[PDB]
C-alpha cells in the first residue's frame, strides 16, 4: 500500500483512499504507519443530454475521450469528470463507418476550422 | 459449562486451573466480532442503497436474473436464490452458535446496492456521489479501457447484447 | 436505551435514462488516513 | 475484489476472471460472496 501510494499513483479505485488519489504522505505511528490520502472526488454534478454519435454527412464521429454532452441548444464535448466544453471538430473526433448502425446519434455540425483559416 | 458440566464439584477444580477458562471464552468472542467485521467491509461498501430505476430498459441487456425479484419473497435475485439451495448448512450442549450482525436479507440489500450503482452510475458511485450514465455509453468506456474503440461496442451492440444475454 | 432495526441508508434511486447522462461541475480535494499496524512488542521468554 | 473489480474496472490481468475484464456483478451467497466477471476475449484470428 505504500509503495504503491506513496511512490507512484494507484489507478486501483479505493485501495488507496477513497476516490482517485492523486497522492498519498506517511506519517509514523506508535507501532505503525499512518497514510493521509489525497484524493479526488466530483462534488457537483449538472444535468446534461447526452448522445453516442454525431452524424455529420451519413458518417458519425465519436469523441477522442469525452463522452458528448448537450445543454441542449448545442453540442460540446467535455473531460467525463470535470465540465469543460469545447466545440465538436475533427480535432476531438474520428469518424468510423456510416451513422445508421448505432442505435442513438444526433445531427450535429462540424467546425472544419481549416476553412475559415483558408477562406 | 462444557468442561465442569452442570455440577458444582467440578466447577471447583477448574478454578484452580486458573484464567484458562476464561482465557478461552475471550478468544472465540475475538473471533465471532472478526466475522461481524469481515462481512462489514466486504459489503458494506456503500452509503446508500441505491433503488433500481423503474425503467428496465439497458440498451439490450437482460438483467433479469442477477437483479432482486419484487414478487419473490426476501428479496433475492433468481441466481442468489438458486445458490441458495445448493449449498445448505443442515444449544445442544453447552455451545451456542451466535447470528450473524448482518441478517441475510440486509445481506441482500447491500448487493442489489452495488448492482444496482453498477449499471445506473458505472464507476461514479464508488468514488463519489453516483451519476446517471447510459448503460451503453457506459459500456463504451469500458471497452476504451482494454483498448477496442467504443465505436466497436456501438456498431454491434445487439451482437454483444445478445452474447452477454446468452452467457448469463 | 432504543433498539432499532438498523436500516443500512437512505434509498434515493439516481434518476435513469437511456438519453440522460450527468458530468460533475466541480470537484472537491479530501484527505482521508487509514492506520496499519506494522509491529508488536518483541518478548522473549526463556523456557527454563 | 469487489472494491476493485465491482467499482471500477481492473486494468490487472488475471485479477478478475480470465481475458480482459469489463465489469463485475457481486452476489450474495451463505458466508460467502459469488462474482460474475464479464470479460472480453478475441474469438477469431488471422495472419498478417
Ligand atoms: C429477460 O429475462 C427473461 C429471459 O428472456 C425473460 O423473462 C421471461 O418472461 C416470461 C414471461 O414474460 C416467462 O415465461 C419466463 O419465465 C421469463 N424467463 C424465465 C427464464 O423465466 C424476459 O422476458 C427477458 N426480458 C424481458 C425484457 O422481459
Ligand atoms: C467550486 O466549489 C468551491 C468550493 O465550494 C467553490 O469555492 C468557493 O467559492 C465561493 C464563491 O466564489 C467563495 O466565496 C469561497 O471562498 C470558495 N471556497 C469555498 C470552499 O467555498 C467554487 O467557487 C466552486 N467553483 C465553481 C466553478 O463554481
Ligand atoms: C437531475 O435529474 C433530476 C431528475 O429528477 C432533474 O430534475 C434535476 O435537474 C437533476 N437532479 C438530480 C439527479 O437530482
Ligand atoms: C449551453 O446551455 C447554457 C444553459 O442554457 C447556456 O447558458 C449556454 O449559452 C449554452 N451554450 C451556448 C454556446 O449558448
Ligand atoms: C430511449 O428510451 C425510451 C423509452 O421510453 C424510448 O422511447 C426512446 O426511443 C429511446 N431512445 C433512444 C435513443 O434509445
Ligand atoms: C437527422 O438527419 C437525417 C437525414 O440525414 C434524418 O433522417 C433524421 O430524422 C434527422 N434526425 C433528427 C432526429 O434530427
Ligand atoms: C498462421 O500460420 C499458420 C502456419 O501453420 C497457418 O496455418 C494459419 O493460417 C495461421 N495460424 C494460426 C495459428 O492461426
Amino acid at each position: 500500500k505504500m509503495s504503491e501510494c506513496v511512490l507512484g499513483q494507484s489507478k486501483r479505485v479505493d485501495f488507496c483512499g477513497k476516490g482517485y488519489h492523486l497522492m498519498s504522505f506517511p506519517q509514523s505511528a506508535p507501532h505503525g504507519v499512518v497514510f493521509l490520502h489525497v484524493t479526488y472526488v466530483p462534488a457537483q454534478e449538472k444535468n446534461f443530454t447526452t448522445a453516442p454519435a454525431i452524424c455529420h454527412d451519413g458518417k458519425a464521429h465519436f469523441p477522442r475521450e469525452g463522452v458528448f454532452v448537450s445543454n441542449g441548444t448545442h453540442w460540446f464535448v467535455t473531460q467525463r469528470n470535470f465540465y469543460e466544453p469545447q466545440i465538436i471538430t475533427t480535432d476531438n473526433t474520428f469518424v468510423s463507418g456510416n451513422c445508421d448502425v448505432v442505435i442513438g446519434i444526433v445531427n450535429n455540425t462540424v467546425y472544419d476550422p481549416l476553412q475559415p483559416e483558408l477562406d | 459449562m462444557y468442561i465442569c458440566g452442570d455440577s458444582t464439584e467440578c466447577s471447583n477444580l477448574l478454578l484452580q486451573y486458573g484464567s484458562f477458562c476464561t482465557q478461552l471464552n475471550r478468544a472465540l468472542t475475538g473471533i465471532a466480532v472478526e466475522q461481524d467485521k469481515n462481512t462489514q467491509e466486504v459489503f458494506a461498501q456503500v452509503k446508500q442503497i441505491y433503488k433500481t430505476p423503474p425503467i428496465k430498459d439497458f440498451g439490450g441487456f437482460n438483467f433479469s436474473q442477477i437483479l432482486p425479484d419484487p414478487s419473490k419473497p426476501s428479496k433475492r435475485s433468481f441466481i442468489e436464490d438458486l445458490l441458495f439451495n445448493k449449498v445448505t448448512l443442515a444449544k445442544f450442549n453447552g455451545l451456542t452458535v451466535l447470528p450473524p450482525l448482518l441478517t441475510d436479507e440486509m445481506i441482500a440489500q447491500y448487493t442489489s446496492a452495488l448492482l444496482a450503482g453498477t449499471i445506473t452510475s458505472g464507476w461514479t458511485f464508488g468514488a463519489g456521489a453516483a451519476l446517471q450514465i447510459p448503460f451503453a455509453m457506459q459500456m463504451a468506456y469500458r471497452f476504451n479501457g482494454i483498448g477496442v474503440t467504443q465505436n466497436v461496442l456501438y456498431e454491434n451492440q445487439k451482437l454483444i447484447a445478445n452474447q452477454f444475454n446468452s452467457a448469463i | 436505551i432504543i433498539a432499532y432495526t438498523m436500516s443500512l441508508g437512505a434509498e434515493n434511486s439516481v434518476a435513469y435514462s437511456n438519453n440522460s447522462i450527468a458530468i460533475p461541475t466541480n470537484f472537491t480535494i479530501s484527505v482521508t488516513t487509514e492506520i496499519l499496524p506494522v509491529s508488536m512488542t518483541k518478548t522473549s521468554v526463556d523456557c527454563t
